[PDB]
């Protein structure tokens, strides 16, 4: 069972998020496939780590209410280094 | 790896 549920991320004290990402897909069916923004690792003691809501696998929807869906990775990274020290995140899990 | 933050 999926969920999407909306995760804070705030890296006051800490040199970044801690999260890694990469385009990827998977099988949305039996016969389609979705395409997107999906956390492939995390920084150990970084916010994303200690958030302890966040797993590797989950995909990224939206970041502070910008659709990332077809987004490129590089395009997500610009918009989470343009943001102060916090980032809101759509996350679909599970 | 690359595009982490």
């Amino acid at each position: 069972g999926e969920l999407i549920h909306m995760v804070t991320l705030d890296k006051t004290g800490k040199k970044s998020f801690g999260i890694c990402i990469v385009r990827g897909e998977v099988k949305d069916s039996p016969n389609t496939k979705t395409t997107g923004i999906f956390i492939k690792g995390i920084v150990p003691d970084s916010p994303a780590h200690l958030c302890g809501r966040l797993k590797v696998g989950d995909r990224i929807l939206s970041l502070n209410g910008k659709d990332v869906r077809n987004s490129t990775e590089q395009a997500v990274i610009d918009l989470i280094k343009e943001a102060d020290f916090k980032i809101e995140l759509e996350i679909q899990t599970f | 790896t690359e595009f982490c933050a």
